[PDB]
């Protein structure tokens, strides 16, 4: 059911800063006390983002490529917007995956999987009902599902701080999402805030698809609407920094080379 | 032994284990066709 | 996966769940995981 919304409402396109986020661990080795260099795909630094700043009229969900994993992050009450489709044509011919949330786990499916031209999670406004997520629609010619645990796992609407800054590096490598996670207390008014946060090996994925062409998934709260929040997106590409660990064993800094003379210099 | 199939087109090659069950109605520039008219094809071909 | 020769101890650190090793100047392992519940640095000079 190609079920469709109307108010579709385009910014100007705005602008942020990468500041110093999309750090992670490389690998699965700890080390302590030391400087070590590695090549590999990453945020570059200090560089363009496109916010996404949605209201009851702007409903930000075009089409969006991948371009070889994205830094993603989104601050929000209660973790609104969950639901990410990663696929090639988008459509019933498109063998994509697809990871979205039952409000206590996550579910995560790939096979030939039809669009709606718009669907919606028909949330509603003070109780955050999962009405129509239906979206795991058709199935044949299919290849996976995995369920993993579950955990606090909210929806609904709130006020006060931004205190969920979550954020997600979808890395593909060898059919491989890699895929990250961290957490930062902040309330910034509408944009990024400043500062680094360091991100962690949750997940890989042993799928191996032509992803390509993604969306996110946001809720209509219940026709649509959202609250006052944002989501982030930027693209990755393969330079090379340095990590700084402390004898805790956390990386605590990092300088890419390919920023500036100083910073190449740095890792010189 | 006509069952199973194998593919030989694609505009372009494969990055490393990335696998699609994409069966298109082929055409050598895009070109979305019933096939086989002119300059559109399948790529699924069987074994013999 | 791991072999060799050493005087093996208890782990000393903050060691983070998800590692395992520790690789710690340049490749060289010094501080592992036991896989059956204990944590271990592991000091390769026997003597020399």
């Amino acid at each position: 059911r190609c079920t469709t919304f109307d108010d579709v409402q385009a910014p100007n396109y705005t602008q942020h800063t990468s500041s110093m986020r999309g750090v992670y661990y490389p690998d699965e080795i700890f080390r302590s006390d030391t400087l070590y260099l590695t090549q590999d795909l990453f945020l570059p630094f200090y560089s363009n983002v496109t916010g996404f700043h949605t209201i009851n009229h702007t409903f930000g969900n075009p089409v969006i490529p991948f371009k070889d994993g994205i830094y993603f992050a989104a601050t929000e009450k209660s973790n609104v917007v969950r639901g990410w489709v990663f696929g090639s044509t988008m459509n019933n011919k498109s063998q994509s995956v697809i990871i979205i949330n039952n409000s206590t786990n996550v579910v995560i499916r790939a096979c030939n999987f039809e669009l709606c031209d718009n669907p919606f999670f028909a949330v509603s406004k003070p109780m955050g009902t999962q009405t129509h997520t239906m979206i795991f629609d058709n199935a044949f010619n299919c290849t996976f599902e995995y369920i993993s645990d579950a955990f606090s796992l909210d929806v609904s609407e709130k006020s006060g701080n931004f205190k969920h800054l979550r954020e997600f590096v979808f890395k593909n490598k060898d059919g491989f999402l890699y895929v990250y996670k961290g957490y930062q207390p902040i309330d910034v008014v509408r944009d990024l805030p400043s500062g680094f946060n360091t991100l962690k090996p949750i997940f890989k994925l042993p799928l191996g698809i032509n992803i390509t062409n993604f969306r996110a998934i946001l809720t209509a709260f219940s026709i649509w609407g959202t609250s006052a929040a944002a989501y982030f997106v930027g693209y990755l590409k393969p330079t090379t920094f340095m990590l700084k660990y402390d004898e805790n064993g956390t990386i605590t800094d990092a300088v890419d080379c390919s920023q500036n003379p100083l910073a190449e210099l740095k890792c010189s | 032994n006509y069952n199973y199939k194998y593919r030989y087109l694609r505009h372009g090659k494969l990055r490393p284990f990335e696998r699609d069950i994409s069966n298109v109605p082929f055409s050598p520039d895009g070109k979305p066709c019933t096939p086989p008219a002119l300059n559109c094809y399948w790529p699924l071909n069987d074994y013999g | 996966g791991l072999t060799g020769t050493g005087v093996l101890t208890p782990s000393s650190k903050r060691f983070q769940p998800f590692q395992q090793f520790g690789r710690d100047v340049s490749d060289f392992t010094d501080s592992v995981r036991d896989p059956k519940t204990s944590e271990i640095l592991d000091i390769s000079p026997c003597s020399f």
